[PDB]
């Protein structure tokens, strides 16, 4: 499809799950095909957007 | 659980009035007299523990501010003075908050053992207090030759800043830590 | 003597009632001999005492050696308006160690009457106690104590009998280690972050509000009493030639019996665990390794623990200084690799993240020793572990960079090979393993 | 033959006031004369036998429009038989 | 010599008259040298890596810079 | 030798001018003038992250550190003070080990986000990094991370990538007046922000945008909108206020 | 080519290296901050005539 | 106006009677080094540039636009001075800004903040 713009077609992407409080996020499943290692501290009640990717990560819990 | 940053509770809100008390400006004026006048900021340690009692353990951001206005400085060379310390529960905390031994020069002796029953056994998360505030867990760091290796710690925000204690108990047991729970649950002090 | 530097007859050691024999509030302090002749105490002049403190031979106690009498001799003479005053460095810090908090309990007039002389001694006009928070009890006590010296007239306007006046407070800090250093000391008084200020600045030209102030540890200051009512040669002639003063010690460990009674400060080792605390658990025969003093000093193994004394020269010179002089002995039924890690997990904890290399250096630490723990790391991680401790030691604002840098140096020092092993079991087996 | 037994030859053989300045390092030695003496200085170095510069490289220029004499053309030489190269420049003006 | 070549063994055809013909037959031996060396150097290639690392003058490794700092910034600045 | 960017001494009297040696080099500089001022007459430039011009003198980040032959340990140009005669030299083997430990400490906890970094082509970081700095680093295991607050609609904010040098914080104690900003916590770990939900309400408040070296502190309107290299820097005065 | 993520999201971030690293300047780019919060590229165009496929 | 280079560069006669301006670039608030500075340059205001109405790219119609940025770069203001003089512009110097370093120490931070005075 292509009449979703990017910005309104990751919005709909389900965000991660994540035990720890930590979460490094690499692009790809690959790590040398996708974005410079990022790692995000996610403690608010919002979820925490990768700035390279967009994906939304959320904490679950300890 | 310890945060840098607020994001407001209903419990605790910068609006909510908050004063020492009545019978309290004694020792306020008291512990302002220790240092010289144009100094008031030399006492905010104090203070803060202070109002730390008072309010039964936990250090919110009404009291900080009270403080500040008290020694006449900006609230944030409060809110440093509470973060960078620790001996200032800024989360709610329990009357009678339990305390762990320290890392270094207590688990020498495996004291590793007495912190697992202490957090499953009648517990339940660390920072936490039970359905009504009665107990909770925390960290804390030894005072000194751990001569006696298990060492649990209470502090009594029961009574308030009249009947404060911080007391310490040694050679503390899986059982013997249920006996005193209860003696706390109970009310009378247990002995040390 | 000179062939050995032992043996206390019991009427040898100055802090009398360290075990609450006897009620250390006014009666018990009067009978001992406390408060005794103050009046010509501090009224023979100001410069005697400076001297009586440099003849004597007193050392640093509790902390970094450095001759009291002339550290108390930086002072200025004539005050340009700037009034002295004097903290006590009361707090009871890095964990294992209580040798301050037992002299609280128990000899509260000891110190008190010492900080009277000291500030007497370097013309200082207030007396400031840091207690720690986590020492309520003994806060309590201590203010007590305060309050029954205030009634009797020792303190106040004119103390003593004598025309110049003191005064002591009471503050109590918040359970942090970095406010034990000499300057965070300063810092948390005046109100704020406690973080240590730079040295250029010394606290003795600008250091409390501003004002010429010098910070005594408490034990330092409370043989103060003993050292001119019993005279300097009472104590002086025991030990060495700068080494002199009955040194305390609070023995710990994995050795049965703990004493905590003072001694010679030029003690063998050996002699000291194995005449006062019983014998090490197991055994001489274990003695996996030893720390001569607090815990952050560098790790001293079985083979050059014996025959070495607790003096500061001697100690310095087996690359492992005299701390606060609470030794904790290691058997050989305990992992010394562990505790190493938990050492650099505890100097982590409390670092007051102010300069770069102890805020990074002391959790990279702490990373590489969970990795070697288990034997995670490789066999070239030793040199990089070298060469990050060297980064951090003698960059950093205060001296807890080289306490948290000290123990891994010490430890890849002396026990390399059993790294070394570690590494090899945990390749053999990744490489079994499949 | 090599860069410092010609910058010992040079020193001595070439008549003074030709060379303004020289230098001797490993990128290349060079002459800088004084945009009056260079057909002397080349045909010199042209014609005499311990220094049997025969081929002209290339004869650069650099614009520096911060000195006096802005440009600069530089006069690249290689003696054949020899097995060594020469770098002669000088400093030119726009007018 | 600039790059290895004293280590291979190749020939240097000259001419003796300077007419065209000579010029020819120098670049036809010129191009069998030529296919000499290449054969040397097929024969003696060594292992290694490519690029230098004295002077920082060369791209850090795609599978580097993605999680080194210092390897990104060298990146960034040099590119 | 003149002084980096053409810095004028101020002498408040002649008489009053000690003279230090920085590399085999005499110079005057009257009382005051800590170690880092002193090499910066002298024409030497001394790498600093803590230390600015307009503000308070602190001796975090252990960068600006030098060599003093009456010193056993290397002490910090930007807080000590001018003695007469001394040997701050800064070629010895000792201060590029210092600064290369310095900068790798620096570096073990920054982000990977240079590409998106408003303040790519400019951060002081990475400049001094390919200066004064060893390359391969050694630090793999997962480095810190923060949380991003919120402060003004015009200061954009990402303290992932702040390296601790307090000038904000003392930049707001000191020169804009309002004391909202500070340093929280203990420790590896200290977030320095407000504790609460204020925004930076400051008349001068926009400047904290220039003093953060890296780009931690960085303009919300201007967000993502250029790089440096492709902006023509012009040289002109304002209109809207009369201070010109 | 322009690639985007397997997710949907294109993968320009607008960083601007391509743009300063191109020799024959063929490619310009302006950059926004989206509503959404990241940066991406509203005008990212190549002039394929200047372009010489040099893959730097 | 010594401008007899004018005739000789072979530059349009146009570009002739421009108006430039000399001065130092000041170092930049937003990066702490002193490493582009001591250098002068010719500011030829070249301010006329529009967008093409098909892509948005910006066009110019001055040869100058960029000719003092990229190129040109005097190492004293004498210099670019006579430059001027010689190529015949109406140069206009403007002088360098320079800091002030005034002394600073760092036992500053610790002051009596004065004697509890009443107040
Ligand atoms: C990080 C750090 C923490 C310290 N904590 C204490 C302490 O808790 N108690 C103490 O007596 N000395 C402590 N010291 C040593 C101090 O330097 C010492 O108290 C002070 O210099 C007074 O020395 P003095 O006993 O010779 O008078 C600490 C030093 C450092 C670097
Ligand atoms: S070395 Fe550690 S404890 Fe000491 S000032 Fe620096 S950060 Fe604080
Ligand atoms: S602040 Fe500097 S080093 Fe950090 S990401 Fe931005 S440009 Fe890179
Ligand atoms: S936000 Fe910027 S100025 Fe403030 S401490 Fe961090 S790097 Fe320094
Ligand atoms: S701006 Fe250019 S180099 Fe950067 S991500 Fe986009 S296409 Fe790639
Ligand atoms: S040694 Fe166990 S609590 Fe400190
Ligand atoms: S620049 Fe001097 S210590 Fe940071
Ligand atoms: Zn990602």
């Amino acid at each position: 499809r292509s009449k979703k713009s990017p910005m309104e077609l990751i919005s709909e992407v389900p965000p991660i799950k994540v035990d720890g409080r930590i979460v490094a996020c690499e692009g790809d499943t690959n790590p040398a095909l996708g974005h410079p290692i990022e790692f995000i501290c996610l403690d608010l009640n919002e979820p925490a957007i990768c700035k390279y990717c967009g994906l939304r990560y959320v904490q679950d819990h300890h | 659980t310890a945060l840098n940053y607020h994001l407001d509770s209903p419990d605790n809100k910068p609006d909510l009035p908050w004063e020492f008390s009545e019978a309290n400006q004694s020792k306020v004026k008291e512990i302002l007299s220790y240092y010289p006048s144009n100094y008031k900021q030399s006492a905010v340690i104090p203070l803060l523990d202070l109002a730390q009692q008072q309010n039964g353990g936990w250090l919110p951001v009404s009291a900080m501010n009270a403080v500040a206005k008290v020694i006449e400085v900006a609230p944030i060379r409060v809110y440093e003075v509470a973060t960078f310390y620790s001996m200032f529960n800024r989360a709610k905390v329990g009357k009678y908050h339990l305390l762990v031994c320290g890392t270094t020069p207590c688990m020498i002796r495996g004291s590793r053992d007495i912190e697992s029953a202490l957090l499953d056994h009648l517990g339940v998360k660390r920072g936490e207090v039970t359905k009504d505030g009665l107990f909770s867990v925390g960290e804390m760091e030894c005072m000194g030759c751990c001569v006696n290796a298990p060492m649990i710690t209470v502090a009594d925000y029961s009574n308030g800043s009249e009947g404060y204690t911080y007391n310490y108990f040694e050679d503390v047991t899986p059982e013997k830590v249920v006996e005193i729970v209860e003696k706390l649950r109970k009310g009378e002090k247990p002995p040390h | 003597e000179k062939t050995h530097f032992g043996g206390l007859k019991d009427e040898d050691r100055i802090f009398t009632n360290l075990y609450g024999l006897h009620d250390p509030f006014l009666k018990g302090a009067m009978k001992r001999g406390d408060w005794h002749r103050t009046k010509d105490l501090v009224l023979k002049g100001t410069d005697w005492i400076v001297n009586e403190m440099k003849k004597s031979g007193l050392r640093g106690r509790g902390g970094a050696g450095f001759p009291s009498g002339l550290k108390w001799s930086f002072m200025p003479k004539v005050s340009d308006g700037r009034p002295s005053y004097l903290v006590v460095n009361a707090d009871e810090s890095e964990p294992g160690t209580c040798k301050d908090r037992e002299i609280m309990r128990h000899d509260p007039h000891k110190l008190l009457e010492g900080c009277l002389i000291a500030g007497v001694g370097m013309r200082a006009s207030a007396a400031y106690i840091y207690i720690r928070g986590e020492y309520v009890n003994e806060r309590l006590n201590l203010e007590k104590a305060r309050r029954e010296a205030y009634a009797a007239g020792l303190l106040g306007k004119n103390a003593c009998g004598s025309g110049y006046d003191f005064e002591v407070y009471i503050h109590f800090g918040a359970g942090a280690y970095i406010c034990g250093e000499e300057t965070a000391l300063l810092e948390s008084l005046e109100g704020k972050q406690g973080k240590p200020r730079l040295k250029p600045p010394f606290p003795a030209n600008a250091g409390l509000y501003g004002c010429p102030t010098t910070v005594t540890n408490v034990e330092t200051v409370a043989v103060s009493p003993t050292i001119l009512r019993r005279g300097p040669e009472w104590f002086s002639s025991f030990g060495r030639k700068n080494n002199a003063g009955t040194k305390l010690f609070c023995i710990s460990g994995h050795v049965n019996k703990p004493c905590t009674v003072e001694e010679e400060m030029s003690i063998p080792l050996k002699e000291l665990i194995e005449r006062h605390c019983g014998g090490v658990r197991g055994g001489w025969d274990n003695l996996l390794a030893i720390i001569p003093g607090g815990s952050s000093v560098p790790l001293i193994p079985k083979n050059i623990c014996e025959d070495v004394l607790m003096d500061f020269d001697a100690l310095k010179a087996v690359q492992s200084g005299l701390g606060t002089a609470a030794v904790i002995v290691m058997d050989k039924s305990t992992d010394v690799v562990d505790a190493i890690a938990r050492l650099s997990y505890f100097y982590k904890h409390e670092s007051c993240g102010q300069c770069t290399p102890c805020r990074e250096g002391t959790g990279w630490l702490w990373m590489i020793m969970e990795r070697m723990k288990v034997g995670n790391a490789k066999l070239e991680e030793i040199d990089m572990l070298q060469e990050v401790t060297k980064q951090i030691e003698g960059h950093t604002i205060c001296a807890l960079g080289d306490a948290a840098a000290w123990p891994v140096q010490g430890l890849i020092r002396h026990f390399r090979p059993e790294l070394e092993r570690r590494i090899r079991e945990r390749a053999e087996r990744e490489l079994l393993q499949a | 033959m090599d860069n410092q037994f010609i910058f010992k030859y040079s020193w001595e053989t070439l008549p003074k006031k030709w060379v303004k300045k020289m230098e001797r390092s490993e990128h290349g030695n060079r002459f800088d004369t004084n945009t009056d003496y260079l057909f002397q200085l080349l045909c010199f170095l042209k014609l005499h036998t311990y220094t049997r510069v025969q081929v002209l490289i290339d004869i650069c220029g650099v614009d520096y429009p911060s000195r006096k004499r802005r440009f600069e053309v530089v006069y690249n030489l290689l003696s054949t038989r020899y097995n060594s190269r020469i770098r002669v420049q000088t400093s030119a003006d726009e007018v | 010599p600039y790059d290895v070549y004293d280590q291979l063994d190749f020939d240097v055809p000259v001419g003796t008259r300077g007419d065209c013909y000579d010029r020819y037959c120098i670049r036809i031996e010129e191009m069998r040298q030529s296919l000499r060396i290449i054969v040397q150097c097929l024969n003696q290639m060594p292992s290694g890596m490519i690029k230098a690392d004295d002077r920082k003058l060369c791209p850090p490794s795609r599978c580097r810079m993605k999680l080194s700092m210092e390897s990104l910034i060298h990146h960034f600045e040099l590119y | 030798r003149n002084p980096v960017g053409g810095a004028r001494v101020h002498f408040s009297n002649p008489e009053d001018a000690i003279e230090v040696f920085v590399d085999g080099y005499a110079v005057k500089v009257p009382k005051g003038f800590t170690v880092l001022q002193a090499c910066e007459v002298a024409g030497v430039d001394i790498p600093r992250f803590c230390y600015h011009s307009r503000l308070s003198i602190a001796g975090n980040c252990r960068m600006c550190l030098v060599e003093v032959e009456k010193s056993p340990k290397p002490v910090a140009s930007c807080a000590m003070p001018a003695l007469p005669g001394m040997k701050i030299k800064t070629d010895t083997p000792i201060a590029k080990k210092a600064r290369e430990g310095v900068m790798e400490f620096l570096l073990m906890n920054h982000p990977l986000d240079c590409p998106i970094c408003d303040q790519g082509g400019e951060c002081d970081l990475q400049d001094q990094s390919m200066a004064f700095g060893s390359d391969r680093g050694r630090f793999t295991e997962m480095k810190r991370s923060v949380v991003d607050k919120n402060l003004g609609p015009l200061v954009k904010t990402v303290m992932t990538r702040c390296i601790q040098c307090t000038r904000c914080v003392r930049f707001a104690s000191e020169v804009a007046g309002v004391q909202d900003l500070g340093i929280l916590g203990r420790g590896s770990g200290e977030e320095i922000g407000t504790y609460v939900e204020k925004l930076m309400t400051s008349e001068l408040s926009g400047n904290v945008i220039d003093i953060c070296p890296v780009g931690a502190l960085t303009s919300k309107p201007f967000a993502f909108k250029a790089r440096n290299w492709e902006l023509k820097a012009t040289e002109t005065i304002d209109v809207s206020d009369a201070v010109g | 080519a322009l690639r985007r993520y397997p997710t949907g999201e294109e993968r320009c971030i607008a960083c601007k290296l391509c743009e300063a690293v191109c020799p024959a300047q063929a490619i310009t780019i302006e950059a926004e901050e989206r509503e959404d919060g990241s940066r991406r590229t509203t005008r990212y165009d190549i002039d394929m005539t200047k372009c010489i496929y040099c893959g730097f | 106006k010594r401008g007899e280079i004018g005739k000789v560069s072979g530059i349009p006669e146009e570009h002739l009677s421009r108006k430039v301006i000399i001065y130092s670039p000041a170092r930049t608030a937003t990066q702490s080094g002193s490493g582009k500075l001591g250098k002068w340059k010719i500011n030829f205001v070249s301010t006329l540039k529009w967008e093409n109405p098909l892509m948005g790219w910006t066009s110019t119609g001055d040869p100058y636009a960029n000719v003092g940025d990229s190129a040109l770069a005097f190492d004293s203001e004498e210099a670019a001075k006579s430059f001027a003089e010689r190529h015949g512009w109406d140069y206009k110097v403007k002088k360098p800004n320079t800091p002030l370093l005034k002394v600073k120490s760092y036992s500053d931070n610790f002051k009596w903040k004065g004697n509890p005075q009443p107040e």
